[PDB]
Parts: structure tokens; sequence; C-alpha cells
């Protein structure tokens, strides 16, 4: 008998991936100063970013 | 004679096949290129002033 030819689902499959985005990543410093009074038992919010 | 009729294919199918009025013959193909094309291989939509 015969052997089957292949489909090609695949390379179709393959053509719909969309490529990854290219960020642009970079690295920084962030620093910050903060000033407050406050009393004893409280949970205070002293850093919120 | 020697002329057009002749010498085109012509061989006797519709005698030698058990099965009269459906066509000789069934054929899957696939054909497999490599491309190596002048094109992106995914385009995503931007770029105004560039190419």
């Amino acid at each position: 008998f015969g052997r089957k030819v292949p489909s090609n689902a695949k390379s179709q499959h393959n053509f719909s991936v969309i490529p990854s985005a290219n960020i642009q990543r970079s690295v920084f410093n962030r620093s910050s100063g903060y000033k407050t009074t406050f009393d004893a038992g409280y949970l205070i919010p002293v850093f919120l970013d | 004679a020697l002329n057009q009729e002749f010498i085109e294919e012509n061989p006797p199918m519709k005698r030698v096949l058990a099965v009269q009025d459906e066509p000789q013959f069934i054929m899957d193909a696939f054909f497999d290129l490599k491309c190596v094309r002048p094109m992106p291989v995914y385009s995503v939509p931007g770029l105004i002033d560039h190419f």
C-alpha cells in the first residue's frame, strides 16, 4: 500500500506565533526620605510604592 | 496520420479500469518549501520613517 503525505498544519501554526516584545529594562536608584510622628501600638504605613 | 491527434498522449485507461466514469487518478500532494525571502517572518505594524 502507499505511504501518507504530511499536512501543513505545523507550518501554519508557526506563522501565527507573535514575536516577543522587546522591553528596554534599566537599573536605577529610587531613594526616598520620609519623616513622621507616631504613637505606640498602631500600624503606620511609612513606605508605599 | 503523423499529426497532433497521433502524438498526443492518450492511453486507453477506460478499458483496463473496473469502475466506469470516475477519474483515473486520485492524488494527494505535499510541497515542503524552505524559503529565504526579503521579508520578516512576522510583520508587526509600526516603524513609519523606517524602510
